[PDB]
RNA sequence: UGGAGAGUUUGAUCCUGGCUCAGGACGAACGCUGGCGGCGUGCUUAACACAUGCAAGUCGAACGGAAAGGUCUCUUCGGAGAUACUCGAGUGGCGAACGGGUGAGUAACACGUGGGUGAUCUGCCCUGCACUUCGGGAUAAGCCUGGGAAACUGGGUCUAAUACCGGAUAGGACCACGGGAUGCAUGUCUUGUGGUGGAAAGCGCUUUAGCGGUGUGGGAUGAGCCCGCGGCCUAUCAGCUUGUUGGUGGGGUGACGGCCUACCAAGGCGACGACGGGUAGCCGGCCUGAGAGGGUGUCCGGCCACACUGGGACUGAGAUACGGCCCAGACUCCUACGGGAGGCAGCAGUGGGGAAUAUUGCACAAUGGGCGCAAGCCUGAUGCAGCGACGCCGCGUGGGGGAUGACGGCCUUCGGGUUGUAAACCUCUUUCACCAUCGACGAAGGUCCGGGUUCUCUCGGAUUGACGGUAGGUGGAGAAGAAGCACCGGCCAACUACGUGCCAGCAGCCGCGGUAAUACGUAGGGUGCGAGCGUUGUCCGGAAUUACUGGGCGUAAAGAGCUCGUAGGUGGUUUGUCGCGUUGUUCGUGAAAUCUCACGGCUUAACUGUGAGCGUGCGGGCGAUACGGGCAGACUAGAGU
């Protein structure tokens, strides 16, 4: 780069490239431990992996990680995924 | 740009003594040059240009800038004719003129270009400066105890003064009622071979 | 930010204004959302003239003023009487005006008698 | 409120019908010539390749620090003291997605105009309401070392924060059941119970220095997405389509959706031109025209697309990320051959191509923007200047007398005629240039400075303007310093002489030239224009020669060899009704500029400010029902039996 300060900017745009994946990847595991909790037809373990998946997509949605709309949609898909078990 | 050529030679030409009082003219009133004294064809279009010439070399006045003088006249209600002599009537050097401050049209014309006169406390030099209803047009306290301009004052009566303008006594300045109509405005042309001329 | 901003429209050498309500994010002479008043500083005074009913308008939805419309709202009144302070009546000054174009012309009818 | 024609087929005529011309226009070029000013404007070809300098930073009132400067400073006699204003490098915040450029791609919801969004997002800004609570682990810098020719990179220690991480409590996240309003089907909005949940950060202070943080209600703004309608050529392109068209369950996104996926159905589109081919950024507008139309998209303004070629994502409120990243490709450069570097379609400039398009200018004084509590710093945006008659507009180069129709030139019927009041001479005035002098407006603001406590306010001070010692004023001298270009057979204004002899040449068309050429060459005279005048190219006009306004087809070009019939277009008399066409009105919209009109300001004009039209349309609401159409009947004249 040339100007100064995209120098500065090219090192704190993979700062948050890592800290981003690093939450979105955590996420995509709390989903596939309840979707394999769901597939088992239990309730006891899917009612309380629903609830701390959903505390998840939450914290996510306040670290500016994933849209509040994004949080929204991915909840309201894992708790009606319960309520058909 | 002026003509700055002979005067007699273009009113020869165009058969009509355009300055006031030529004895040049009269003794040849036939056109200029060594085929002068011919019976020349009278085409249509010679009858709706040489009419043009006689308003162009009357004011003083380039092609360029006459032809935005028709821009407007046609622009305008009433008539084409009537707005186009009006707006020519209206330029400055032909104030002074009617006024009775200038022998000649071409005096006329510097004594606004050498800037000689006021219009409303204002120094101007354009000849072609169009002055409106109820413009005062002073003269340059300078300008007076000077040779052309103390030449006219005791020459103010051998040519009349129109009805739209008014001159006074020893404070020389020039009041204009309204635009003039048509009824004291000077004929030696027709107006309606100027608007037939720019159609073609 | 909603600004409300100058804009050059004038001569080479006469720059006339108009005061606009603009974003930001937005040149000079591009759309204005709304042209609210105008600004001619080549008279002698000033020309300012100030919409101040829409100016009430936007100052109360929130578009900040650039310091040259500041300065013009605090000469008409506009931004006393919207933050409540005691100057609210216009401190504008038009220039001493002159005699009019037909009474000069009967004064010199009435000298030249 | 606004429309002109002429030439040319014939021995002559009328008609038909081509061709050519006169006008306007230009981002122009070339030829001849060239005084000044105001104001616009300038790579149309190679989206060709680019040397050098600049075009985006800011914050110490976030943080650790202390390389530079200024200090109280030890006193070294060139070594000191982070305690300290101040500040290079560094972390952190915000900005860098704006501004500026270009028009390659694009025949498309790209653009224009009008709607929808009960299918969505929106940093900074404004306001209502809540809160600002406990803890923790690192690390850049520094210091010490390793690799590398470089570009860069490894490791060990070390230190902060408004950096990062984990809890407590906080409804506009989620699930289920409720009422309550609402309609336009999915529903939306508002409230209730129960069960799950998710934030924050401090720093400064002369003693009213002051700035910030987070969650939620509502605005404002910017944006995304879908749809009606409108603007090219080509059928010597006629079968296109398989995630294709629809459904269901999941996935996905800010959001709807074949956007993706599995499964099921077998559709969708097309002669009202599908699928192909060619070309093109679209528009406000500009040029022309009486209008209707035709041509065009240059300055300026709007939206879109791209940024060496191709592809991809990251970060963020927001990305075609020009002056960011990563891969591939072409080209240029560096290397110790292991590897690295670069992207002017920013401003200026160079090369090249071309008929052809400018300075490696000045300034942040004004206006707009970024950051900052602020002073300020940044800004090739912008304001201005340079260069080019490139365009438009304006003004000069003299004026008043003056016959002795002077000299000369040209013509001559040798008498004269003409250039020509034109010179000469006498005389008047100096706009501009020139010299001298004064000297701005843009600055009811920018900074400091007393009162004016605050915010504000000015008595009033200080200095601050790139343009610029420019414009403008005043003085000085003298007609003094300043005119050319085309054409003259007809259209079409303007005619003779000599020279030449189908030669040399001219010419837009008909044509002129072969020994008396108003058409070739020069001369005199003349006409049209004038700091310009011609020529070429291009567009419209004339051209009613694509004809809606506004044409034709017996013989001039033009009725299919004849019929049947599909789509389509058109349809007798009458009752009732609907209100789609049509028509009236009103609201919303049709940006600004440009254009028309009227006033104002530049000494006038061009130019520019304001007001009103215009914006022919489109959407919403409410009237009318004659005509057209739809719907529900009647009729017998057309048609058929
Ligand atoms: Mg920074
Ligand atoms: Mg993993
Ligand atoms: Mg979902
Ligand atoms: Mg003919
Ligand atoms: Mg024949
Ligand atoms: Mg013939
Ligand atoms: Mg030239
Ligand atoms: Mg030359
Ligand atoms: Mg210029
Ligand atoms: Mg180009
Ligand atoms: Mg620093
Ligand atoms: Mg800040
Ligand atoms: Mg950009
Ligand atoms: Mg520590
Ligand atoms: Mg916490
Ligand atoms: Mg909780
Ligand atoms: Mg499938
Ligand atoms: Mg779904
Ligand atoms: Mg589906
Ligand atoms: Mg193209
Ligand atoms: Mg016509
Ligand atoms: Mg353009
Ligand atoms: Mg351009
Ligand atoms: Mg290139
Ligand atoms: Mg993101
Ligand atoms: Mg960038
Ligand atoms: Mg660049
Ligand atoms: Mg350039
Ligand atoms: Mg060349
Ligand atoms: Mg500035
Ligand atoms: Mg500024
Ligand atoms: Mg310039
Ligand atoms: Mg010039
Ligand atoms: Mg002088
Ligand atoms: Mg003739
Ligand atoms: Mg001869
Ligand atoms: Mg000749
Ligand atoms: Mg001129
Ligand atoms: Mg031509
Ligand atoms: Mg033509
Ligand atoms: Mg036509
Ligand atoms: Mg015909
Ligand atoms: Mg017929
Ligand atoms: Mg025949
Ligand atoms: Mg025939
Ligand atoms: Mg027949
Ligand atoms: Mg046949
Ligand atoms: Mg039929
Ligand atoms: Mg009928
Ligand atoms: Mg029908
Ligand atoms: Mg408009
Ligand atoms: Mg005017
Ligand atoms: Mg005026
Ligand atoms: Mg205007
Ligand atoms: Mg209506
Ligand atoms: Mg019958």
């Amino acid at each position: 780069a040339n100007i100064k300060s995209q120098q500065k900017r090219n090192r704190t745009n993979e700062r948050a490239r890592l800290r981003n994946k690093a939450v979105k990847s955590s996420l995509r595991t709390a989903v596939r431990a309840f979707r394999e909790a769901a597939h088992a037809g239990d309730k006891a373990k899917a009612a309380e992996l629903l609830a701390s998946t959903n505390r998840k997509l939450d914290k996510a949605a306040s670290k500016g990680v994933i849209h509040k709309n994004q949080a929204a949609n991915k909840k309201s898909a894992l708790a009606q995924a319960l309520n058909k078990l | 740009a002026r003509y700055t050529g002979p005067v007699t030679r273009k009113s020869r030409r165009l058969r009509t003594d355009l300055v006031g009082g030529d004895q040049a003219f009269e003794k040849r009133p036939y056109p200029p040059g060594q085929h002068g004294r011919a019976r020349i064809k009278e085409s249509e279009y010679l009858l709706q240009l040489q009419e043009k010439q006689k308003a162009r070399f009357t004011y003083g006045v380039m092609e360029k800038q006459f032809r935005r003088y028709y821009e407007e006249a046609v622009r305008q209600p009433g008539k084409t004719g009537e707005e186009l002599l009006k707006i020519l009537e209206s330029r400055l050097d032909n104030v002074i003129y009617r006024a009775g401050l200038a022998r000649t049209r071409r005096m006329a014309r510097q004594l606004v270009s050498h800037g000689h006169f006021n219009v409303n406390g204002v120094h101007v030099n354009v000849p072609s400066y169009r002055v409106s209803q109820y413009d005062i047009v002073d003269v340059r306290d300078k300008s007076l105890n000077t040779v052309p301009f103390q030449i006219a004052r005791e020459t103010a009566g051998e040519r009349p003064i129109p009805s739209w303008l008014q001159v006074v006594g020893e404070r020389q300045r020039v009041l204009i009622h309204q635009l003039p109509e048509r009824a004291q405005i000077d004929v030696p042309l027709t107006e309606q071979l100027i608007v037939e001329y720019y159609s073609k | 930010a909603v600004k409300i901003k100058l804009t050059r429209l004038g001569k080479i050498r006469n720059p006339q204004y108009r005061v606009a309500v603009a974003d930001a994010r937005t040149r000079r002479d591009g759309r204005a959302i709304e042209v609210i008043g105008r600004y001619h500083p080549k008279e002698e005074p000033s020309l300012i003239e100030i919409n101040s009913e829409r100016a009430q308008y936007w100052l109360s939805v929130g578009a900040q003023p650039t310091e040259p419309v500041l300065k013009l709202l605090k000469i008409t009144g506009d931004w006393q009487k919207f933050k409540g302070l005691p100057g609210a009546q216009g401190r504008l000054k038009v220039a001493a005006p002159k005699p009019s174009k037909l009474e000069v012309f009967n004064a010199a009818l009435a000298a030249a008698d």
